[PDB]
DNA sequence: GTGCCGAGGCCGCTCAATTGGTCGTAGACAGCTCTAGCACCGCTTAAACGCACGTACGCGCTGTCCCCCGCGTTTTAACCGCCAAGGGGATTACTCCCTAGTCTCCAGGCACGTGTCAGATATATACATCCGA
DNA sequence: TCGGATGTATATATCTGACACGTGCCTGGAGACTAGGGAGTAATCCCCTTGGCGGTTAAAACGCGGGGGACAGCGCGTACGTGCGTTTAAGCGGTGCTAGAGCTGTCTACGACCAATTGAGCGGCCTCGGCAC
């Protein structure tokens, strides 16, 4: 058995390292045509529209996450927190 | 149709993962949803408008490139 | 000396339509100037582009229209081109 | 020769139509400009200017005052949503800020 | 050969006195005041005609639903038809952009915590449309030209005149009257016309009504409170003096007159102090009528569960197919009309600078309802 | 839940009788009256509302909202359009039984 | 007669979101001005226009910078705002 | 010339007042003075290339108010 | 089956000056591509508005060169200076 | 170790760069004005600068407990490979409104000058609030 | 837990400077007319997007155990807020000088605009090895 917080590190040198896509394809892509149902009906999507997409959302969420990790550092945790999500989102203007 | 719930926890542990997050609270894949369903619709919503202008029935890459850029996003590789 | 044209006359005019008993100081009517020209630089810059992409060389209301949807948000942008409307078919109409 | 009429009285608008259109042929944007784009512009700029005059009035009018300052027109911007995304990244000169404290600092 | 308004059966009929040649009793509808003009009438069966062109197409694309399957969806259909009508064209041309954009955001969804019941004061603050009456009602042949006899009728002899749409016609030349004759433009010192004032049911009753009269009576007998109290229920600034007044008002005549009468602005009737008060930017209503109306028509929009745009109540499809209709397509799809007004009716009033031959705009594509 | 009853009862699960028919209006302000629990003003001559008589409706519908009906000014910018939707509109909306 | 810590605290807050002059000296921020540009350019004029609108976008700046910074120590669960909160909101910030 | 010093304490502590900060450490004011002078000369620097490619000796106010808007600070009440 | 101009032939061109035995896959392309594009559009509407400030209808190179060095950040913007200015003496000399 | 699909090197055109005049306007000089930026001095005096107290807050030091990580098993749907239809992006031509370009006139909108009335500034007052007993 | 001290919003004069008009004029917008290239409709063409099926298996779900951070409580000691007294240049005026920004005038040379020419680069075609298994 592992202790924790060893796999973590492992999982964390191992993604950094790696470029491929986190998220399945198939779920991204329906979850595209659904939130664009609203907007028109009857949409056709590229596969490379929905490439661009995950790729974007991809690069958001994880710098999205890297200003969560020092925000939570700063208060002295190793544990992320929605609170720190919303104070990053909050400082860098989005839901301002 | 529930495909908000597609992104699954161990993709959010991944993507945590690879900001260099190392523990991870229970209560954070919800707001991560959120953040990426807000996200997606301001971006698609931009696409499908300069779709329309076009008169196209067809989400192209290059109005999601555009989409993008104008909210100070610029992505390389598509056009 | 030379002419400056500015947006000062008409915004007068249009603080008289809404408020008719209320003035408007001078650093106030600099603020007003620049923020007509910001926005009108923005959605023309926005329509340049929108025709750009079309391979299409001239500005017409569609362009117009679709900057402003691009641009400015939530309710504001449909009363805004309820309003770009309501003047167009007006203008035909003479 | 018939009467000269305005543009702009012909679209009823109080804004310019032939400088707007003046600017837009001047300004570089496209090789040609149509004939209705620059109603349209004129009718948008209008009505923005109207909507945030009418809100400085107001804010002027609850304050005791019969003339429009930069810290009412500021208190206008920031009180509405939709005019403070539109000027998210703008200052307006001796506008001041909005009054509010953080509820944790008030005393118990 | 298009269908009418059923008649009533009344124990008295004060409807039946305005013609007693006629012998001609009018309508029942949804409503027992539907005869008060024939102009309600000719909306009221315009309707009627609608659900039942409505039905007939519903059953015609699917016959193995019922009866009462059918009328419910096309009730459903009518009911949405009007909420979208209303709320696109009508209440942005009442309260004005500012107004609207401040009252009336963008919907989100359904919200259980609001209370959808109609207040009190809406039963007064919604009479500003007493300050709109035209004198007279004016009826227009084929061609919009003053069709005869009687181009022009006092309004005082069409109340409760059901005979005047029977046997003059039908609603054609009253629905051409209505789309192609401006309305009274309401002035502070032009509040309403004496016609409603001086001769309200003048054939009905013994005497004449007075129309604001009966209004401010109406007030006190519900028991509203002043002008003041309203004013600062909205937020508004509460005068005090005639100097005050005037400056709320904008004008000093009406406000002394106002002084010399109630003495107080607390005890100014509410309807005189919402139809004095100057008329906003591009609207019809001065701002606590704005305010009161606004409060109204977004807490009926938010706590009605069967509202259009909330989810499962309509489909996508349904929603994109609902999106495109309008008052002309369908003042043209239900009678002999051939000629009607350009996109928001209630701006169109001169024929024929913005006047269509309504054969380009497009239908009610029912496609969608295929089971 | 599927359609919309005509009595327009149980809309809302908290409230069934919220929004329904045959129903009391509600009042954003307290009402006020003379005796301050029913009697209308101007009921009881010689009364003093506010520290002021009670001035007559018909009077103040007699010399203010008069005026000559030859200067009538006809709106340029609406139509008998908007005033026969706002009667049918309120007439959708509410109605107020009284006595015969 | 002494207020207790932190009642000044919140009546100069009360008082300063008030009013919209400058926060600055008129004298030292255009002798700070100058001397900067010194180092890019010599024998350089400056219109007063030039420098109030430095000092409105200063001043604007450090004001934002200052709310962000009293949101981070807050975050902390702390009152006194510390050099590590400006220095995390300038990073999350982007600069 | 140290005229840094210029930005005194009681001024940093105004303006940290007007942000709606409560209590302020001691080392806030030199960390506030660095983030000052960076900013001052981002924007002076850009605005003296303005200047120069006009091949003028005074800064403008304009030149000012285009420096601003190409760092993104879009300042209304000077120029246009 | 129609022409598709791009910045294809000379990133090559300059690779192989670079590395000579170094080869470059499609994605590669397409970004530097997009990176040489976005990099003109910049420095092009930068000099475009540089020559409407001063009332200018001309761009010329000291638009270009007020331009790259307002864009570009640090001694790289110094570097690319020298370079543009070699150029246009080259091509002054010839 | 091993094949295979992707990067690399060759023909055929054809649609832009290039060479070679023309010209008319944008910009580069020289002159001259006069506006405003710089500098200098004297006086208040409002701001800043030290100094002492002590009180509240930042900061370590236990304690526990519950929640998140790590692992094994059954379960689910992504994914790859393949087929068949057909909606609808791409081209082509063919005009037809639609818009650029030019005189000519005027009015709309600049600059310059003025008088009066919102508004900032004392001053006493009546609240509104805080720390203490 | 009622009373004292202080801070502050408010009502009443008072002077002032700048804002809303008024007037002159000049140049940029409107009225016509003509000419040509942009694009709005139609008619094909094929391509690439959506839909469906089947077998494999890799990733998503779920349950169990434990140990290690999160959060609470408790000194403590120190440093920052609050007054209070003592320098100190900031702001306000008035004055004077001249640096350079702006305007006028002329001229000249340089980039847009024509046309004929031809070759640079793009598309299609093989072809072999760098690399993901
Ligand atoms: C056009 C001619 C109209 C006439 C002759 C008329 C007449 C009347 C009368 C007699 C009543 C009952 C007693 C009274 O309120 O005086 C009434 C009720 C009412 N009317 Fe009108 N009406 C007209 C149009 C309108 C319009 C256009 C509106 C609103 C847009 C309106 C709003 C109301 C309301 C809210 C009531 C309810 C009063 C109550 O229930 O006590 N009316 N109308
Ligand atoms: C004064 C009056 O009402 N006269 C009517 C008349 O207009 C109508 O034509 C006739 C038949 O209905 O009945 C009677
Ligand atoms: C419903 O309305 C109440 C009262 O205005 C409001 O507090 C609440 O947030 C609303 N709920 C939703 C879900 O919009």
């Amino acid at each position: 058995r592992y202790r924790p917080g060893t796999v973590a590190l492992r999982e964390i040198r191992r993604y950094q390292k790696s470029t491929e896509l986190l998220i399945r394809k198939l779920p991204f892509q329906r979850l595209v045509r659904e939130i664009a149902q609203d907007f028109k009906t009857d949409l056709r999507f590229q596969s490379s529209a929905v490439m661009a997409l995950q790729e974007a959302s991809e690069a958001y969420l994880v710098a999205l996450f890297e200003d969560t990790n020092l925000c939570a550092i700063h208060a002295k945790r190793v544990t992320i927190m929605p609170k720190d999500i919303q104070l990053a989102r909050r400082i860098r203007g989005e839901r301002a | 149709r529930d495909n908000i719930q597609g992104i699954t926890k161990p993709a959010i542990r991944r993507l945590a993962r690879r900001g260099g997050v190392k523990r991870i609270s229970g209560l954070i894949y919800e707001e991560t949803r959120g953040v990426l369903k807000v996200f997606l619709e301001n971006v698609i919503r931009d696409a499908v408008t300069y779709t329309e202008h076009a008169k196209r029935k067809t989400v192209t890459a290059m109005d999601v490139v555009y989409a993008l850029k104008r909210q100070g996003r610029t992505l390389y590789g598509f056009g | 000396k030379t002419r400056k044209e500015s947006y000062a006359i008409y915004v007068y005019k249009v603080l008289k339509q809404v408020h008719p008993d209320t003035g408007i100081s001078s650093k106030a009517m600099s603020i007003m100037n620049s923020f007509v020209n910001d926005v009108f630089e923005r959605i023309a810059g926005e329509a340049s582009r929108l025709a750009h992409y079309n391979k299409r060389s001239t500005i017409t209301s569609r362009e117009i229209q679709t900057a402003v949807r691009l641009l400015l948000p939530g309710e504001l942008a449909k009363h805004a081109v309820s309003e770009g409307t309501k003047a167009v078919t007006k203008y035909t109409s003479a | 020769r018939a009467k000269a009429k305005t543009r702009s009285s012909r679209a009823g608008l109080q804004f310019p139509v032939g400088r707007v259109h003046r600017l837009l042929r001047k300004g570089n944007y496209a090789e040609r400009v149509g004939a209705g784009a620059p109603v349209y512009l004129a009718a948008v700029l209008e009505y923005l200017t109207a909507e945030i005059l009418e809100l400085a009035g107001n804010a002027a009018r609850d304050n005791k005052k019969t003339r429009i300052i930069p810290r009412h027109l500021q208190l206008a911007v920031r009180n509405d949503e939709e005019l403070n995304k539109l000027l998210g990244r703008v200052t307006i000169a001796q506008g001041g800020v909005l009054p509010n404290i953080q509820s944790v600092l008030l005393p118990k | 050969g298009r269908a009418l308004l059923p008649f009533d059966n009344l124990h008295d009929d004060p409807c039946l006195l305005t013609n007693r040649s006629a012998r001609i009793p009018c309508f029942l509808a949804g409503d027992t005041r539907s005869s008060e003009m024939p102009e309600l009438t000719s909306m009221h069966t315009l309707l009627l005609r609608e659900h039942n062109r409505l039905a007939t197409e519903l059953k015609s694309l699917n016959p193995r639903w019922d009866g009462e399957r059918l009328y419910q969806e096309a009730r459903k259909i009518v009911g949405a038809m009007v909420q979208i009508i209303t709320y696109r064209d009508y209440l942005p041309l009442v309260l004005g952009p500012t107004a609207m954009r401040k009252y009336l955001p963008t919907y989100r969804s359904y919200n259980d915590s609001v209370d959808p019941r109609i207040a009190n004061v809406f039963t007064n603050a919604f009479r500003y449309g007493h300050t709109l009456i035209q004198p007279f009602m004016f009826r227009l042949d084929n061609r919009y030209q003053p069709m005869e006899p009687n181009p022009r009728v006092p309004l005082s002899r069409v109340f409760f005149a059901s005979w005047r749409v029977v046997l003059e016609g039908g609603i054609d030349p009253i629905l051409r009257g209505l789309m192609a004759t401006p309305a009274k433009l309401n002035r502070q010192n032009q509040i309403a016309v004496d016609e409603i004032r001086e001769r309200l049911f003048e054939q009905v009753m013994r005497i004449g009504l007075d129309l604001p009269a009966l209004n401010m009576q109406r007030s006190r007998d519900h028991g509203l409170p002043g002008y003041n109290a309203w004013r600062r229920f909205c937020g508004l600034p509460q005068p005090e003096t005639v100097g005050q007044l005037g400056t709320v008002l904008r004008n000093l005549k009406l406000a002394r007159k106002l002084m010399e009468q109630y003495g107080t602005p607390n005890n100014i009737d509410i309807w005189m102090g919402g139809v004095s008060e100057p008329l906003k930017r591009k609207g019809r209503v001065g701002p606590l009528l704005a305010c009161i109306i606004g409060t109204q028509f977004r807490k009926l929009r938010d706590g009605d569960r069967f509202w259009w745009e909330n989810e499962g109540v309509f489909s996508m499809q349904q929603r994109q197919a609902l999106a495109q209709i309008s008052l002309p397509r369908i003042i043209c799809d239900n009678t002999g009309i051939t000629t009607v007004s350009k996109n928001n009716i209630f701006m169109s009033n001169s024929y024929p600078r913005d006047f269509v031959n309504c054969s380009t705009l497009p239908a009610l594509n029912l496609a969608s309802w295929r089971e | 839940d599927k359609y919309r009853t005509i009595t327009g009862m149980c809309n809302n699960r908290r409230s069934p009788t919220l929004g329904a028919s045959n129903r009391a209006f509600v009042r954003w302000l307290p009402a006020e009256y003379e005796d301050g629990f029913s009697l209308p003003y101007g009921w009881t001559p010689g009364v003093k509302r506010n520290g002021f008589p009670v001035a007559l409706a018909r009077a103040v519908s007699n010399e203010i909202v008069r005026f000559p009906t030859d200067q009538l000014t006809p709106d340029q910018e609406r139509s008998l359009m908007f005033m026969q939707w706002g009667q049918l509109l309120d007439h959708d909306l509410d109605f107020t039984p009284e006595p015969a």
